[PDB]
């Protein structure tokens, strides 16, 4: 019998370029996968889906990328943690993950032009958006002095 | 005060219950299960009992929900057997437990919509009297309609719960539903007075509290029947009372009353009820709906917003603040070099 496989990171990240592997151990001919994540104390609405074969050219493998999106206003309540449910249809037949999410769409690196300041001058500083993949983003950000 | 202690998530593993038999002891089987994923998604206590085991309930519910419709009469009516009369508070707990279940999966809505063209076709005087034949067999699930001085007060209560929450997907499916509903209302603003055990009274208070008029006497016998002003107790077995208790604080919760919601919370949290056991699946299902019907207003969305604007003689406009909770803008500061 075939076993059908999925391995996707351990949390999600919001707004980012997430991968899962996508296999059919000990399987036959092509094996069409349907991806979806969905909301998990819900599952009334389908965050992202994605559909790829799976050819034995490449033995039963193949990965899927997304980017799960931040809308929806599920971050806005901050009662306890955030979790979606990945269901993977490989052909008929289901598998299901219930994968934590983080809020975090990258990183900031907050450069000054000097480190001590005179009382009347002028502070200059950069802020370098970054994303979990250290490339750039345009994203919004709220800057507190 | 925002803030309330809920049912523990490892107190209630034990109405994970596999549904099987016939047309009301499959019907056993599904309602503390369905009562058990509703209370945990409403709580959002999924972390502290295993993410996992809602998958599990979720093909539980389905093994009730490829039965009853085999239990389904031909007559969009529901009955413990095929051969069997169907039942008036069958179908309308049938009802109330599947327009529970659209919240997380619905398949069909035609059989719900059928149902309640049933019970207002075939059951609903022009009176507005539900009345029971009574073909059921178990009295376990009955409840305080079980053993009642006033039973056509409570049933037709009942029976207006049933319809009113399907109300809102077979608002176009049924058109004579909201004629049936006024007519039902207009039967329980006349004998209010008349009533003397506070299941009824409870009953008849959340029947009468949902989206319409209750008058200062009604409002106020439903008050003062309240014996310590936190339980609506009567003489009979506890579970009847714990029903009559989450039927009232579903009927406060519904009003947008909450000075009177408290009392009633901390005897049911003292109560210690956690379900299951012979006879009990009306007092399963109220708890659970009580205070899962809590977490949802236990907020109540609140949202404390103070619109402080200041104006200056200095400058030309007055300048606005919204200070809400959301936390992106808690506290500002406003610079004056005059």
């Amino acid at each position: 019998s075939p076993m059908y496989s999925i391995i996707t990171p351990n949390i999600l990240r919001l707004e980012s370029e997430e991968t899962m592997v996508l296999e059919a151990h000990d399987a036959q001919g092509d094996v069409p996968v349907t991806v979806t994540v969905h909301d998990f104390p819900g599952k009334k609405l389908v965050l992202s889906s994605e559909k790829t074969v799976l050819t034995p050219a490449t033995n039963h493998m193949g990965n899927v990328t997304f980017t799960i999106p931040a809308n929806r206003e599920f971050k806005s309540e901050k009662g306890r943690n955030k979790f979606v449910t990945v269901q993977a249809t490989f052909g008929t037949q289901v598998v299901e993950k219930v994968v934590l999410v983080s809020l975090q769409s990258g990183y900031l690196f907050i450069q000054t032009d000097k480190t001590i300041y005179t009382p009347g001058s002028t502070v200059l500083y950069r802020i370098f958006t970054v994303n979990h993949k250290l490339l750039p983003v345009g994203r919004t950000v709220m800057v507190n002095i | 005060q925002m803030t309330e202690d809920a049912v523990d998530a490892e107190r209630l593993k034990h109405l994970i219950v596999t549904p099987s038999g016939c047309g009301e002891q499959n019907m056993i089987g599904m309602t503390p299960t369905v009562i058990a994923v509703h209370y945990l998604d409403e709580t959002e206590q999924w972390e502290k009992f295993g993410l996992e085991k809602r998958q599990g309930a979720l093909e539980l519910i389905k093994k009730g929900y490829t039965q009853q419709l085999a239990f389904r009469q031909p007559s969009s009516a529901f009955a413990a057997f095929v051969k069997r009369a169907p039942s008036t508070w069958l179908t309308a707990y049938v009802v109330k437990v599947f327009s529970l279940a659209v919240n997380l999966i619905a398949i069909d809505s035609q059989v719900l919509c059928g149902a309640v063209k049933w019970l207002i076709l075939e059951k609903q005087k022009p009176d507005g009297v539900f009345q029971e034949d009574a073909p059921v067999i178990h009295q376990e699930m009955i409840g305080g309609l079980r053993n009642n001085n006033e039973k056509d007060m409570a049933l037709t209560a009942f029976v207006l719960i049933s319809l009113q929450e399907a109300k809102d997907i077979c608002e176009e499916q049924v058109n004579s539903l909201p004629g049936s509903i006024t007519k039902a209302g207009d039967f329980l603003e006349a004998n209010y007075m008349n009533l003397q055990r506070s299941y009824t009274v409870a009953i008849a208070g959340y029947a009468l509290a949902q989206m319409g008029r209750l008058k200062g006497p009604l409002l106020n016998k439903f008050l003062t029947t309240a014996k310590d002003k936190n339980r609506w107790e009567d003489p009979g077995k506890q579970l009847y009372n714990v029903e009559a208790t989450s039927y009232a604080l579903l009927a406060l919760l519904q009003l947008k009353d909450f000075d009177f919601v408290p009392p009633v919370v901390r005897w049911l949290n003292e109560q210690r009820y956690y379900g299951g056991g012979y006879g009990s699946t009306q007092a399963t299902f109220m708890v659970f709906q009580a205070l899962a019907q809590y977490q949802k207003d236990a907020p109540d969305h609140q949202e404390l917003n103070l619109d402080v604007s200041l104006q200056l003689p200095s400058r030309s406009s007055k300048i606005t603040h919204r200070i809400h909770w959301e936390s992106a803008s808690l506290l500002r500061s406003e610079e004056t070099k005059e």
